[PDB]
């Protein structure tokens, strides 16, 4: 499943001018330092998260900084992500900035929560430090990127506690004695993020690295045909297929999900089952050692029932938002709350925080305003309460909300953009707008207003994942075979 | 005859900090055991000629147990990595330690060092906080407790704080000073402001990067400091009146402690090592430099403390990975 | 496991008076030391069995010859402190394969000469220590002068002890052409 596979974070590191200065104005020294940091972070990740941190690209600002580095990690993160969107063009899962300055906050770095595999959010900023300390900082930034957060509710309730009372755990505040392990709740959060469709870009094994090839690293690079890694674990799998990074006579692979007993597993076999409604099952191609890259349904499909629209392979609803902000016991409040609170209210139902007259939401659809949930507790799972928890009361309904903030200026207490406010009707900026406004792309279809000529699902890469036994590009020709 | 350090006892537990104090005309030793969360109190047995266990304070992850004697009353500042830091008072009537105060968890989060000092008949202690969120704070004794006085080095991971008194030389009198050591930063010298009753005039010590700890000693009225570097060169510097100038450098291989110790008017310096032997240095008065004296076999030394008992001198070596050791200067 | 001659720990072993290089040292150690050991000849492939060594230290030993390329099997060795010993001969290819060595020490070894191009291949070096030696500054030592004048790693000041006309001056101050011999 998703939890036994190995995930690969193709990471790109950007060293600013201050980080360049901190290493005697030498490119090679900065590159070696960053490689060591990434290697220790990978050592931390591989043991517990079953995830490899692979450094695939790097750039150093030897001349000067491309933007003004601020002492606020969040402003620096926003500016760095804008620069990455505008200027950085290398393909990577995450792009993290190695900054030589020191941030003036409690945190040694800032990263977007669950933002990996995204152009606008897939990255973070980290401040200079010792190689081990800065490796811990990079590890926690990447954990934020892969949906691992410090659950305030469970920590206060004592549901889970870090097993190390000396060095603490990675998500906590770091002292002289650096942490080495994640809590069990962190592992569970990572697994939940993976099972919700997140991190679909972490299932490809990198082919080109920044390091010279090693016989036993694990990655099949140029020239090498097979690589089972260190011979210690090669006995479990690939011992009879690959020896000394060389094929053993009649052999087809070294390792992989789509290749068993040194032989290409027949085409059509399942290598990755769909984890949720937005995911697309991956089938072996019959001539590849590794399973196909994790593709899911494009942004626009309907997940669950009608309450959600896929966005990055993850279902986006109001109930899921309530659970993500407050807790699993919390459920979305009834539509009665919305239509009788957002129409007329102050600090209890609204669609904005303008100080003049708040916002008088129009009765077209008030589902895009204040996020009203049921059974809200006293503290949220993440963020910070900007104010006080709302409490409003032939049926009696418990109805509550909040104004939780996050690393950005976005208010979590409002309904996320993209949530369905109606049939063929989805929220955008506190306004229930038609789906045409989002400008969603489509695959190639031959009929009128269909998807891949009717039969066929459009994937995230805008290619038709054809139905069973339809070879045609637009899923139009039925070709019987076996 | 010549002197040397002979091993006396092996205490079967690890330790980080070892402290000594005088309480009711008696000499005591406090050992902070990290992994059991205990402040172990030892007293000198006048019958068996050994150090007997006296009392215990139970914590969770104790890094420092600093004793403070304020007017014949013993207070212990216990710094903990987990569960917060507390202040205890020795109740001589019941012969037990009572917890009299709690330090806020939001202020002191990851303590690494505690230093106590007296300025004009006022008692202070400083906690070095190794976290960005927690700041190095000065607490002042107001007659019934310790309350926050000043925060010094914000957003820095301070690993050591050193109190010393040095003569700045537009003047002749000796004024209080504080030296702060932080990760990836140069040591910082603070000067006490008598008017505002605060430590001000932040100033760096140049050419010394990533110093773990600083410890001072005096030789014939001249103040020197020992600079602790984990891997590299540990250095000795001399106060020139307005700055510290290098005296000599020493090879450091896993060195977490560089402790000056004065025993019988003899100046010693012990440089610990996690990867090699621990080197004891003797001060050559004619050459005004430390010369190699002896090698100690202690597993990952964390501190070195000298105890004087009725004209017998003892050396307590705290071992982070093995048995803490007691030596005798013979 | 830990040899009886070595006082090992979770991640550090201190082998004192060992007459041979340990081979069955537990692979969880990342720091190995040798103080006043008995063996006087480090041969090739003496550290293959311990690939986890990140720090290697020698002190107060007595070495006749250190064999060619004696540090294979240590792809993560960042610190190598061969100091305070008495090494009669050091080999040219000794430090081969140490592409991650950032700190190397050869201090107080009473060395009088060093083979040509011994530091080549150590691109990651950031600090080389060579104090306490008695290097002869003559025609057999142009390579070190050129390397000191060309390298970027922090090397502390060292002094000549060779010809009477080259007494007590920095090798960093020596010139490539200036070698009377
Ligand atoms: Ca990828
Ligand atoms: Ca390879
Ligand atoms: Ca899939
Ligand atoms: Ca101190």
């Amino acid at each position: 499943n998703v939890e036994e596979e190995t995930k690969y974070i193709e990471l790109m590191i950007v060293n600013d001018h201050l980080m360049f200065k901190k290493h005697r104005l030498s490119v090679v020294h900065t590159n070696t330092y960053a490689k060591s940091v990434v290697n220790m972070a990978d050592l931390i990740y591989k043991d517990q998260l079953k995830t490899r941190i692979v450094l695939v690209a790097m750039e150093t600002w030897a001349t000067d900084n491309k933007f003004a580095i601020s002492e606020n990690p969040l402003i620096t993160l926003r500016e760095f992500m804008k620069y990455r969107r505008d200027f950085i063009k290398e393909k990577s899962d995450a792009v993290h900035l190695f900054s030589g300055s020191q941030f003036e906050s409690s945190r040694s770095g800032a990263a977007y929560i669950g933002g990996i595999c995204s152009l606008l959010k897939g990255g973070g900023v980290n401040e200079f430090g010792k190689t081990d300390l800065m490796a811990v900082t990079l590890a926690q930034s990447l954990a934020h990127n892969i949906g691992i957060i410090s659950d305030k509710r469970k920590l206060a309730s004592g549901e889970c506690k870090c097993e190390d009372t000396w060095s603490g755990c990675i998500m906590g505040d770091t002292g002289y004695y650096l942490p080495k392990k994640f809590t069990q709740c962190n592992i569970e959060e990572y697994h939940d993020f993976l099972n919700s469709g997140g991190g679909a870009c972490l299932f490809n094994k990198p082919s080109k690295l920044l390091d010279p090839p090693e016989c036993g690293n694990g990655f099949i690079e140029t020239g090498e045909e097979c690589d089972c890694g260190t011979p210690a674990e090669c006995v479990l799998e690939g011992a009879e297929c690959c020896k000394k990074c060389t094929l053993t006579q009649d052999s087809q692979c070294s390792d992989g999900l789509c290749c068993k007993k040194c032989k290409f597993q027949p085409m059509g076999t399942v290598c990755r089952e769909a984890v949720n409604d937005c995911d697309i099952r991956e089938t072996c191609s019959g001539n590849s050692s590794q399973c196909a890259p994790n593709i899911h349904k494009m942004d626009g499909y309907s997940c669950d029932g009608v309450q959600g629209i896929c966005f990055g392979g993850r279902c986006k609803t109001r109930d899921r938002q309530c659970k993500y902000i407050w807790g699993q016991k919390v459920t979305a409040s009834d539509k009665y709350c919305y239509e009788k609170l957002n129409i007329e209210g102050t600090e209890k139902g609204n669609c904005g925080k303008d100080k003049d007259t708040w916002i008088q939401c129009n009765k077209r659809d008030v589902l895009c305003g204040y996020l009203l949930c049921t059974n809200i507790g006293n503290i949220p799972r993440l963020g910070e309460l900007d104010g006080e928890i709302t409490s409003t009361l032939g049926r009696t309904l418990n109805c509550s909300g909040g104004h939780v903030k996050l690393e950005e200026d976005v208010d979590l207490g409002y309904v996320e953009d993209g949530t369905p406010c109606g049939p063929q009707m989805m929220c955008l900026e506190h306004r229930c707008l038609p789906v045409a406004s989002f400008n969603f792309s489509t695959c190639l279809s031959s009929k009128e207003g269909t998807i891949c000529s009717g039969n066929g699902v459009c994937s995230n890469e805008l290619k038709c994942v054809c139905n069973r036994h339809w070879i045609g590009s637009d899923c139009n020709t039925y070709f019987p075979h076996n | 005859i010549i002197t040397e350090f002979a091993k006396s006892q092996d205490l079967p537990y690890q330790s980080l900090s070892i402290d000594t104090f005088s309480y009711l005309n008696d000499e005591y030793v406090v050992i902070a055991q990290p992994f059991t969360g205990k402040c172990i109190f030892l007293e000198w047995d006048h019958v068996e000629k050994t150090f007997r266990n006296y009392d215990n304070i139970t914590g969770t992850s104790t890094v420092v147990c600093k004793p403070i004697v304020i007017e014949t009353q013993l207070y212990v500042i216990v710094a903990q990595l987990f569960g917060g830091s507390h202040i205890y008072k020795r109740d001589s009537f019941a012969n037990k330690f009572i917890k009299i105060q709690d330090i806020e968890i939001l202020k002191i989060r990851k303590p690494n060092d505690i230093e106590t000092f007296k300025i004009e008949n006022n008692w202070y202690f400083v906690v070095a906080d190794s976290s960005k969120a927690g700041f190095t704070t000065i607490y002042k004794w107001n007659g019934n407790g310790f309350y926050s006085h000043q925060s010094l080095h914000a957003w820095y991971r301070d690993t050591d704080v050193e109190y010393l008194e040095i003569v700045r030389t537009p003047q002749t009198l000796r004024t209080p000073h504080l030296i702060l050591s932080s990760s990836s930063q140069r040591p910082v010298i603070y000067q006490w402001n008598k008017a505002t009753q605060l430590f001000t005039n932040q100033t760096d010590i140049p050419n010394m990067e990533d110093v773990y700890a600083v410890k001072h000693f005096s030789v014939k009225g001249d103040v020197y400091i020992c600079l602790t570097r984990f891997i590299g060169d540990s250095k000795v510097m001399k106060w020139g009146g307005s700055s510290f100038q290098d005296i000599q450098a020493m090879p450091s291989r896993g060195s977490m402690v560089f402790q000056p110790l004065q025993i019988n008017n003899y100046q010693y310096a012990i440089l610990g090592s996690d990867y090699s032997f621990t080197q004891v240095y003797n001060w050559d008065a004619e050459k005004a430099k430390f010369v190699k004296f002896q090698e100690l076999n202690v597993q990952a030394p964390r501190s070195f403390t000298h105890v004087s008992i009725n004209k017998r001198n003892f050396l307590f070596a705290s071992s982070f990975k093995g048995n803490t050791q007691i030596y005798k200067h013979v």
